[PDB]
C-alpha cells in the first residue's frame, strides 16, 4: 500500500494471518506427532501380522 | 437362518413390514465378518431381493442407505475382486453395486444435502463423503445469498452434538477444497474462528475435522 495508514491496515491482516497460521501449525505438528507415535507403536505388531 | 430371511425378503409385502427387525445391519455384519461362500451368496441374494422386491422407491432407498451406512458398498467392491464357482454371486454383487450406486447418486443431490442441513441431520449421511458431490457441486452452497454456508457456520456456533460439529467442519473443509474462492466467504461469515475453536473440542472427531477445515482455510491467500 501507498501510505502508513493503508500499510497499517495490511499489517493488521498480516499479523492476523501469521498468528492464525502459527496456532494451526503448532496443532498441525502436534497432531503429526500423535499420528507418527501411534504408527511407531503399531509397526512392530503390523510387521509380524 | 439367512435362507429363511431370504425367503421373507422375496415378497414385496413382507419387505415393507420386516424393516422393524434391523436385518441389513445384522446381515451386513455377517457378510463382512464370515468367510463362507454359502453365507455370502444367500445374504447377497437377500439384499438383491430387498432392493428388487420392495414396494417403494423410498423403502429401496432406506435399505440401500442402511447398506451403504453398514459399509456394504466397500464390501461389495472387495467381493467383486474375490471370485467364485457360482456366477449368481457376481451378478448379485453387480446388481447391488448398481442399486447402491443409484442410491449414492440420489444422496449426492444438492437438494438432499440442503434438506439435511436445514433439518440439522449432520450424521455422516454418505453425501458428506461423496467426492463426486463436492468436486462437481461445491459452488452451489453460495445459493440464496450463501444460505447453506450460513447454516454450516450457524451449526458450528449453536450445536452441542459432536457429530453435527465434526460434519459441519468437514463440509466447510470440502467446500474450500473444491471451491477455493469460498475461503473469503467463510471469513466474511467468521466461520474460521468456529473451526479454530473446535480444533480444541472435547471430542477427537470434532478436533480432527475442525483441524482439517481450519487448515484448508489457512492453506494459501
Amino acid at each position: 500500500p501507498e501510505t502508513p495508514q493503508e500499510r497499517k491496515e495490511m499489517a493488521s491482516g498480516v499479523n492476523t494471518r501469521i498468528d492464525d497460521l502459527q496456532m494451526v501449525l503448532n496443532q498441525t505438528e502436534d497432531h503429526r506427532q500423535r499420528v507418527l507415535q501411534a504408527a511407531a507403536k503399531n509397526i512392530r505388531v503390523w510387521f509380524i501380522k | 437362518m439367512i435362507f429363511s430371511i431370504w425367503l421373507l425378503a422375496f415378497s414385496p409385502q413382507m419387505c415393507e413390514h420386516l424393516r422393524r427387525y434391523n436385518i441389513i445391519p445384522v446381515l451386513s455384519d455377517i457378510l463382512q465378518e464370515s468367510v463362507k461362500e454359502k453365507v455370502t451368496r444367500i445374504i447377497l441374494a437377500a439384499f438383491r431381493n430387498f432392493l428388487e422386491k420392495s414396494t417403494e422407491r423410498e423403502t429401496r432407498q432406506e435399505y440401500a442407505l442402511a447398506m451403504i451406512q453398514c459399509k456394504v458398498l466397500k464390501q461389495l467392491e472387495n467381493l467383486e475382486q474375490q471370485k467364485y464357482d457360482d456366477e449368481d454371486i457376481s451378478e448379485d454383487i453387480k446388481f447391488l453395486l448398481e442399486k447402491l450406486g443409484e442410491s449414492v447418486q440420489d444422496l449426492s443431490s444438492f437438494d438432499e444435502y440442503s434438506s439435511e442441513l436445514k433439518s440439522g441431520r449432520l450424521e455422516w449421511s454418505p453425501v458428506h463423503k461423496s467426492e463426486k458431490f463436492w468436486r462437481e457441486n461445491a459452488v452451489r452452497l453460495n445459493e440464496k445469498n450463501y444460505e447453506l454456508l450460513k447454516i454450516l457456520t450457524k451449526l458450528l456456533e449453536v450445536s452441542d452434538d459432536p457429530q453435527v460439529l465434526a460434519v459441519a467442519a468437514h463440509d466447510v473443509g470440502e467446500y474450500v477444497r473444491h471451491y477455493p474462492r469460498g475461503k473469503r466467504v467463510i471469513e466474511q461469515l467468521g466461520g474460521k474462528q468456529l473451526v479454530m475453536n473446535h480444533m480444541h473440542h472435547e471430542d477427537q472427531q470434532v478436533r480432527y475435522n475442525a483441524l482439517l477445515a481450519v487448515q484448508k482455510l489457512m492453506v494459501h491467500n
